[PDB]
């Protein structure tokens, strides 16, 4: 089957950005 | 001044001395050390004394009234297990053999040579074995073989049977099997012949006893450490067997007993050497 | 002779680890 | 030098473990020979530092708690944390790259990114369990994991936390898991699981018994009341089906990674790998050797190479021929056949 | 076969025999040694250069009157040669510190 | 044209090495320390090029600039730019900077700048002028870093007389100001002072006076290595002239071993020319590798044509290379030494016979020597012997040499007087590098 | 620090040379014959 | 394994022909000519024809030419194909064909540019060091000592980034042959006996002529140990030594101290060494070195010998060995001196502690010139 490709630096950030993240900071910080 | 300050420095690991365990390094110039009074004490380190030398093992000599860790004393590896001595080889050489030319030259390849004639396997670079089994018809010379190699050998030998490592109190044989090869890394080079060996590496079947189960833990035990996570290096082993139709093959595996001789029965030519060699 | 031979080279690195050492102060504090 | 002499003269001070503090100024101790004291504290050494269990250091004078020193470690679980990382290396590792992303995905990704799970809403995987024939990379793919993990890897054998004595292998277990706890993130590889980790017997004197409380201890500490925090257990043994399903369960062991004989392209990586040293002669096909190789551990690959080096060696040459390979793969493949056809004429 | 190996065992055993009656004298000559052991002058004579050469039994032939001298091969004075060592050795390092001194 | 903006960049670039230059002279001034002047003086060389006139009519109307009679004595001497559209106002003085009389070293490193930029130009009269009004403005002064300046200046001023071919005017002046540089006990003066006057010395070949100077004066240790190599090679073509052959020899060897690495080819090739003439004029067949070297090749194949000469034993080669590049050594300063070598070529066959045989007849060695006679042979060996070339001794009662017999050097004192030596050296050494240490406040 | 007082004023091999080669004599088979036809009578 | 391309032997022709008394020969003529005209080489015919001054066939050379030319165009269209219709490997091929041919002809600097190009466009390891390999073997035929430096060394770097041990061999056979080329017979000596086991250069010469090559070079280099070690007990060299009775003959004199026939085989192997195309500069040399071997290895078992001992070990007379005795000691190259009332060599070599010393000032002198360079450098 298709080998599973690794997670680059640019899609870790994308991941971890492109989503919630108008609370998910703060709360994050808060907690 | 500073001539009487070194003076001083030397007055003070000065004979009496108490023995302790250097029970662990706390930073530069201070250290846990279990006496061997009965008490752990706290104490500071001379700057004399090489920071590489403090083996959280090896034992040390403390001042006798402050305690404090002034020298490192010899390491006192002894016979321990087996450690055959310089005085406990078996007089036994190549010469006192006769006839074993396969045997002998397979056996001088895997664990004479690699020790002494390194730098053509780095040459090749193959990674000289670790393991070799001679199995056959007892009483054909795998003992006396094993004795040689001893005699003639510039490491240190470990001679042990596959019988005092099945003991009760569940958890000493894979100890005793641990414990001699940590024994082995440390005085390295080594070479350990385990003899006779039909009773612990035989197939890891279903177990469903205690002894069952405590005799593959130590066939278990014996795998992990001839080849397992920690890489011995510069250590052999050698193993005897009668038959070796048994015996896991895990253990027959070509990453912990590399070469498997056979040390088949005399015949016309090898019982002619043998009687001329004895008479 | 080789015990002041030994003396004199290891005189003059330490001359010159000192030479470097002081330049390096030098320019390093303008 | 005489601030070194006056240090010296110095009286060495006691070490003693701590029960707990009393006062914000009395620390009860106690001392290896003699039993507790309750003793004051240093100036500089603050009362909300000196937790339990810490391993103090006591004036010899008045018992005063003036150092707090590293906390103890059983001397035995101490010599499980790897220092000297291996050699092995990932690029070293042939035909397991799915294996390799697989054991990643729980060894690398949630300690390097832990937001990705927590963005996700799952839980972290924990444990992964190496399973497969012998010789075929269990603790290889351990071995090269050590070398590249940036993080703790304490190492047990199947074997080392048996002893004869009855609750110290639980009490061994529970010490390396507070130790790998101290030093989170930590990896904890326990290779050979049969021997600690075998189908849970019943009573009798048939049973194990004391083995099966220190799989009990050990299954309660990566999964149980308390919550492993930063915690991944590598587990490498062959016998897949031997091991209980109570450790094999996917709360304890999340991912079960299978390693199968390599394929022939696995075996021709392999190959590769393992002649990378060798000094090969034009005219050496490897895949003829993969070929020659049908269904081996991939130790045995290993065994090929330097059996073929060993010819080489023989003959008093560096180079490698092609028969040469062929002919030590011949020995290595050596099989062992029932040689009595009474007995394979049974079943017909 | 025969004729190689037998030509081995005679050059070791005259091997030997130079050896043993070698021993006792200091500037034996080589008529002396040949009667002893029955050969020809000149196959002594090259047997023995050979064995000189070859850094067997130590001792020089003298042709010009006819002797074969012998001595205790003085050891090499070990503390020489680490001393031409450790002048190799500062050798590389003033090359080191002239790799230094380049910064002014 | 972008060239000349390129030109104009390199310019002010040397335009800031000579304001790090006189940078450093003031700081030498204020830090009470002259090393800083001889780092100047060493960065000197590496700006006696890059320079053109622009570059130092801005240096001179940077500095000075004080409407003292400098600026109306060096101004003239050079062209000035247009009114270009870059007017950069180059000021290192500002105000009070510019107020104060320039210092020694500035003014004279300046002058320095104007002196051989106009030698770079070849006109060696406009720059006669400046040299002379340098020397007569730091005559007065007795400031001891100036001196390290002004010994550089001492040497370029002979330099220029060496364009104007006199030499000669000037003798009284260079032998005055070595003796007030020896009242001065100054070290870098005194030995650039001695080595210009040994050069116009045997520029004029008065060898005599310079052997009786350099057997009164004494060259300074703590000099320059490239002083000490100039020196070394006057001395030792002196002691050859001399006929000191063994110790000129000695002499041209440590400066051959004293030559600045790779920097100076053509007195590199001179003293390899002197050196390999007294070595053959000694009979000790010199090193090969001297005439295969890149540099060295073609200027001592002449010489390479002589020693296979001389060895070979051809006096009619000799005669040959004599008769087409023995000129070329009248160019070299040499003719007289290569004549005696071609009356004293018999030496190295002596040496030859002495080296190889240790009990050769005196037949043998007239036939081996070419000697007509043995009685002739007798007498070539005995001189041979007496002028310290041969170790031998000739039994006459029945002609054989026999020469000294080897002795275990070892079990002699020889080794300890060598070893004695080395373990000085290295002491003096230690004390030098530990001595000075350079610790700043 | 130049040394601009004194003016600085086919055969191109590798290898070192020394004096012996370029002396001028017979090859060594031609001087071999030689003595041998010499000592033979 | 690769092509013999350019053929060393004809090089070895053109300096058998270049030589004066095999300037008149006809069979190497005959074979040279055979050669181009197998070869088609033009080019190369109008260099060698310029410079022996020969009397060029207007016919062949014509007909030379145009064959090139018609093959070139080939060459060229085969190229455009490639290019317009194939991928970068058939123009890559296309090339390498067209430089392999520029060298066959001849055409020492078209060969050169167009194999520049072709490493230019060149991407696979391989190809990179077989290119490389063909510049090596070109700069060998024309005995560019540049070019020969310059290949050695991208030769080297390339097999350091990645190199199968085929073409490490190869290349340790070239840089042994070029050792040989520049004199320096220590290194050559060291890689001849490193590929004797593994010989497969035939490209560059014959087994037997490269096993004469390394036994020359080792009995110049090694001393005696190592020339019975690795030279008089090598399985190989023997196994081919038993087709080569005059070397084996050479090679054994001298280890067993057998000097006269020792000194007839080497006055054969310089005979030999003389019409070598490569060994050519150093027969002079090489002979010189064997003699002051001999002497040394003799006088090493002696005190003190007649000269006339001498003259009947190397079976010559007593004037011959005194003069040659007298000259390699006034080059200092032997420990002896020379009585000439007795005739009588007397050894002086220096024992232990007096080499020692020797060697010790030596070093000492030359570390504390470099010191106190240094010193005087930096104390300003
Ligand atoms: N090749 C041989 N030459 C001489 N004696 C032998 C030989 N083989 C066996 N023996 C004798 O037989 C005994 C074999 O002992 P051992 O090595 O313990 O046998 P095994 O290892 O097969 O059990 C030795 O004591 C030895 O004396
Ligand atoms: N995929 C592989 N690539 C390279 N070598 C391998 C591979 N698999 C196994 N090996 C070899 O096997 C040896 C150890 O095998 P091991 O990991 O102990 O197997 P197991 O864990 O099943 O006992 C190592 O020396 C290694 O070189
Ligand atoms: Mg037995
Ligand atoms: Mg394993």
């Amino acid at each position: 089957d298709k080998p599973i490709r690794a997670l680059d630096e640019g899609d870790i950030a994308l991941l971890k950005t492109y989503g919630q993240s108008t609370y998910s900071r703060q709360i994050k910080q808060v907690e | 001044e500073f001539l009487h300050a070194q003076e001083e420095v030397k007055r003070i690991q000065s004979i009496p001395l108490v023995i302790g365990q250097f029970l662990e390094a706390v930073d530069q110039n201070t250290a846990i050390v279990g006496s061997t009074t009965g008490s752990n004490y706290y104490v500071r380190i001379l700057s004399t004394i090489d920071r590489e030398l403090l083996k959280p093992n090896a034992s040390v000599a403390l001042h006798k009234h402050s305690n404090a860790l002034v020298d490192v004393l010899p390491p006192e590896a002894d016979s321990s297990i087996m450690m055959l001595t310089s005085d406990q080889k078996p007089d036994v050489m190549y010469a006192d053999i006769g006839g074993m030319d396969i045997q002998k030259q397979e056996v001088r390849e895997a664990v004479e040579l690699p020790l002494t004639h390194f730098e053509l396997y780095k040459q090749i670079g193959i990674d000289p074995p670790r393991g070799v089994l001679m199995y056959g018809p007892p009483g054909c010379g795998k003992t006396m073989l094993a004795k040689a190699v001893a005699h003639h050998t510039t490491a240190a030998f470990i001679r042990v049977v596959g019988s005092e490592f099945v003991q009760k109190y569940l958890g000493e044989g894979p100890r005793m099997v641990r414990d001699v090869f940590r024994l082995a890394k440390e005085n390295a080079p080594a070479i350990i012949f385990i003899d006779e060996i039909d009773a612990i590496a035989t197939k890891r079947f279903d177990a469903q006893t205690g002894a069952d189960r405590e005799v593959q833990r130590i066939l278990l035990e014996l795998l992990n450490q001839m080849d397992g996570f920690d890489q011995n290096v510069n250590v052999k082993v050698i193993m005897a067997t009668n038959r070796a139709d048994t015996l896991d093959p895990a253990l027959l595996r070509p990453g912990r007993l590399d070469r498997k001789i056979e040390f088949p029965l005399p015949d016309r030519r090898q019982k002619r050497l043998i009687f001329s060699t004895i008479t | 002779y080789l015990a002041s031979l030994i003396r004199s080279v290891v005189a003059l690195h330490n001359l010159i680890n000192n030479k470097i050492a002081n330049r390096d102060a030098e320019k390093k504090e303008g | 030098l005489r601030e070194e002499l006056q240090l010296l003269q110095e009286q060495g001070s006691y070490v003693g473990e701590v029960v707990r503090a009393m006062d914000k100024k009395k620390v009860l101790v106690k001392v290896h020979p003699e039993g507790k004291f309750v003793v004051d504290v240093d100036k500089n050494i603050d009362i909300n530092d000196v937790t339990p269990n810490c391993r103090v250091a006591l004036r010899n004078d008045s018992y005063t708690l003036h150092k707090i020193l590293p906390n103890k470690v059983d001397p035995l679980v101490s010599l499980m944390m790897v220092e000297k990382v291996p050699d092995s290396t990932y690029e070293m590792i042939g035909g397991l790259d799915k294996q390799i992303k697989e054991i990643k995905e729980v060894i690398e990704l949630p300690v390097k990114h832990p937001e990705l799970f927590e963005a996700l809403g799952i839980a972290q995987p924990k444990g992964v369990l190496l399973y497969g024939p012998p010789g075929t990379g269990k603790t290889l793919l351990a071995r090269a994991v050590a070398h590249h993990t940036d993080c703790t890897f304490i190492r047990v054998s199947g074997s080392e936390l048996v002893q004869k004595f009855i609750g110290e292998g639980a009490r061994m277990v529970r010490e390396l898991f507070v130790m790998a706890r101290e030093h989170a993130p930590s990896i904890i590889f326990m290779d050979e699981i049969d021997s600690i980790g075998s189908s849970r017997l019943e009573g009798g004197s048939g049973g194990d018994s004391e083995v099966q409380r220190t799989m009990l201890e050990l299954l309660n500490q990566l999964d149980g009341f308390e919550a492993t925090k930063n915690i991944k257990v590598i587990m490498a043994t062959n016998r897949i089906d031997i091991l209980d399903s109570a450790l094999l369960r996917p709360g304890r062991i999340d991912r079960k990674i299978e390693f199968p004989p390599p394929n022939e392209e696995a075996r021709l990586d392999i190959l590769k790998i393992h002649s990378r040293k060798m000094n090969l002669t034009r005219g050496i096909n490897l895949r003829k050797i993969a070929e020659l190789m049908p269904g081996a551990s991939g130790a045995e690959v290993k065994g090929v190479c330097t059996e073929a080096g060993m010819y080489a060696l023989r003959e008093r040459r560096v180079h490698v021929t092609q028969e040469d390979f062929e002919m030590a793969v011949a020995k290595v493949m050596q099989k062992d056949s029932e040689k009595n056809m009474s007995i394979k004429k049974l079943w017909k | 076969i025969i004729s190689t190996h037998l030509a081995k065992l005679y050059d070791n055993l005259l091997e030997q025999n130079l050896i043993r009656v070698i021993e006792p004298f200091s500037r034996v000559q080589i008529e002396h040694i040949s009667s002893l052991i029955k050969l020809s002058k000149a196959d002594v004579e090259r047997k023995l250069s050979q064995m000189i050469l070859d850094k067997k039994f130590h001792g020089i032939l003298d042709q010009g009157e006819g002797v074969l001298i012998i001595f205790d091969e003085p050891p090499v004075d070990k503390t020489y040669e680490a001393a031409l060592e450790t002048i190799q050795n500062m050798s590389k390092v003033v090359d080191s510190l002239y790799n230094k001194a380049k910064k002014l | 044209a972008a060239a000349e903006h390129s030109q104009r960049e390199l310019d002010t670039v040397t335009l800031e090495d000579i304001k790090e230059h006189v940078k450093q002279l003031e700081k030498a001034v204020s830090g009470k320390e002259p090393r800083f002047v001889l780092r100047a003086l060493r960065m000197l060389p590496s700006t006696s090029r890059r320079l053109n006139h622009y570059v130092l009519y801005k240096a001179v109307q940077g500095f000075f600039t004080s409407n003292n009679a400098t600026r109306d004595f060096l101004l003239p001497f050079l062209e000035e730019p247009m009114d270009t559209e870059a007017d950069l106002q180059f000021r290192p003085r500002t105000g009070k900077a510019a107020s104060t009389p320039l210092l020694p070293e500035v003014e004279a490193y300046l002058q320095l700048l104007v002196v051989i930029f106009m030698m770079n130009s070849k006109r060696y009269k406009e720059a006669q002028k400046i040299s002379d009004d340098l020397m007569q403005k730091i005559s007065t002064q007795n400031r001891r870093a100036l001196d390290l300046v002004a010994a550089k200046c001492y040497y370029y001023h002979a330099r220029v007389y060496e364009f104007l071919d006199k030499l000669d005017v000037v003798r009284s002046f260079l032998h005055a100001r070595l003796r007030t540089a020896t009242l001065r006990h100054d070290a870098d003066g005194q030995a650039t002072l001695l080595n210009l006057l040994l050069r116009n010395y045997l520029h004029y070949s008065l060898y005599d006076q310079a052997e009786k100077l350099v057997s009164k004066s004494v060259f300074p240790e703590q000099a320059n290595n490239n002083e000490w190599a100039r020196y070394l090679y006057y001395t030792g073509r002196i002691k050859a002239i001399q006929l000191e052959y063994s110790e000129a020899r000695r002499t041209m060897t440590n400066a051959l071993r004293k030559a600045p690495q790779h920097t100076a080819v053509g007195f590199k090739q001179t003293v390899h020319k002197l050196l390999i003439v007294v070595e053959l004029l000694l009979g000790e067949i010199p090193d090969r590798l001297q005439f295969r070297q890149p540099s060295l090749k073609r200027s001592l194949m002449p010489y390479f044509l002589l020693t296979q000469a001389v060895r070979t034993g051809n006096l009619a080669k000799f005669n040959q290379v004599l008769d087409q590049f023995g000129e070329k050594f009248q160019a070299d300063g040499t003719y007289t030494l290569i004549i005696r070598l071609r009356h004293n070529v018999i030496k190295t066959g002596v040496r030859m016979i002495s080296l190889s045989y240790s009990r050769i007849s005196l037949a043998d060695i007239a036939q081996k020597l070419q000697l007509d006679s043995p009685e002739d042979a007798e007498f070539i060996v005995a001189k041979a012997i007496r002028d310290g070339v041969i170790e031998a001794s000739i039994n006459h009662e029945k002609g054989y040499v026999q020469s000294k017999e080897m002795i275990d050097i070892y079990s002699t004192r020889e080794p300890q007087l060598a070893f004695h030596q080395r373990i000085s050296f290295c002491l003096d050494i230690h004390n030098m590098s530990v001595k000075a240490m350079r610790f700043p406040p | 620090d130049e040394f601009e007082e004194f003016p600085a004023e086919e055969d191109a091999h590798v290898w070192e040379d020394n004096w012996d080669d370029d002396n001028v004599e017979d090859d060594f088979s031609n001087q071999l014959r030689a003595e041998l036809e010499k000592h033979g009578y | 394994g690769l092509p013999k391309n350019p053929d060393l032997r004809i090089a070895q022709l053109r300096f058998l022909l270049s030589l004066p008394e095999h300037r008149g020969d006809a069979a190497v003529r005959d074979e040279l000519m055979a050669a181009v005209r197998d070869n088609n080489m033009a080019p190369y015919y109008e260099a060698l024809c310029k410079s022996l001054d020969w009397q060029i066939d207007v016919d062949l050379l014509n007909k030379m030419k145009k064959a090139n030319e018609d093959e070139l165009k080939r060459l060229d269209e085969e190229l455009e194909d490639a290019e317009k219709n194939l991928g970068e490997s058939e123009i890559r091929d296309a090339m390498m064909a067209k430089a392999e041919y520029l060298c066959r002809i001849g055409d020492k600097e078209g060969a050169l540019t167009a194999f520049r190009k072709t490493y230019d466009k060149t991407v696979a390891l391989g190809h990179r060091l077989d290119i490389v390999f063909y510049l090596l073997r070109i700069g060998l035929f024309y005995m560019d000592n540049d070019l020969i430096t310059r290949n050695t060394e991208k030769a080297k770097s390339l097999i350091e980034e990645g190199g199968d041990w085929d073409r490490r061999n190869r290349l340790k056979v070239y840089q042994g042959l070029y050792c040989v080329a520049i004199r320096d017979f220590k290194q050559a000596a060291e890689l001849f006996l490193d590929t004797v086991s593994t010989f497969t250069s035939y490209e560059l010469m014959d087994y037997k002529t490269f096993v004469t090559y390394t036994v020359y070079v080792s009995m110049i280099a090694l001393e005696r140990p190592d020339l019975r070690e690795k030279v008089i007990k090598g399985a190989e060299i023997l196994e081919v030594l038993h087709s080569l009775p005059a070397v084996r003959q050479y090679l054994f004199s001298l280890y067993e101290c057998r000097y006269s026939v020792f000194f007839q085989s080497l006055a054969v192997v310089e005979q030999e060494m003389k019409k070598d195309w490569l060994f050519a500069p150093h027969y002079r040399y090489y002979v010189r070195e064997m003699r002051i071997h001999a002497y040394s290895q003799l006088l090493e078992s002696y005190r003190s010998l007649t000269l006339g001992y001498m003259a009947e070990a190397f079976g010559v007379g007593v004037e011959f060995i005194d003069q040659e005795l007298s000259r390699f000691i006034a080059a200092g190259r032997l420990h002896c001196k020379i009585d000439k009332v007795n005739e009588i060599v007397e050894t002086n070599r220096p024992d232990s502690k007096n080499w020692q010393y020797q060697e010790t000032i030596k070093k000492g002198d030359l570390l504390l010139n470099r010191v106190q360079k240094l010193s005087r450098v930096i104390n300003m």
